[PDB]
C-alpha cells in the first residue's frame, strides 16, 4: 500500500499522519527529523604561504 | 424453536469476485436448536446453509 506525505523542514518537531485502508482499522505514523547535510564539490587552485 | 426479534447491521462491503462481504445478525430464541438460513434475493448469495 502506497502512502505519501509531505513534512516541513523543521529539526526537533515531531508530526503525525493518518493511515485508512477499506476494510480495515486506521493506522497512525509518527515522524521526527534529526539532522540535514549539504556537501559541496570542491576543486584546488592555488595556496599560498 | 422460534425467533421473535431480530436485527442487521453491516460493518463492511467489497464488491469483488469473492467473499467480501459480512453481516451481523442479533436474535432471541425460544429454546434450543437447529436453524436453516436462505436469502430473499438473487443478487446476493450466502455462504452458510
Amino acid at each position: 500500500y502506497e502512502h505519501v506525505t509531505v513534512i516541513p523542514n523543521t529539526v526537533g518537531v515531531p508530526y503525525k499522519t493518518l493511515v485508512n485502508r477499506p476494510g480495515y482499522s486506521p493506522m497512525v505514523l509518527e515522524m521526527e527529523l534529526q539532522s540535514v547535510t549539504l556537501e559541496p564539490t570542491l576543486s584546488l587552485d592555488y595556496i599560498t604561504c | 424453536p422460534s425467533v421473535t426479534d431480530m436485527s442487521c447491521e453491516v460493518p463492511a462491503c467489497t464488491h469483488s469476485s469473492d467473499f467480501g462481504g459480512v453481516a451481523i445478525i442479533k436474535y432471541t430464541a425460544s429454546k434450543k436448536g437447529k436453524c436453516a438460513v436462505h436469502s430473499m434475493t438473487n443478487a446476493v448469495t450466502i455462504r452458510e446453509a
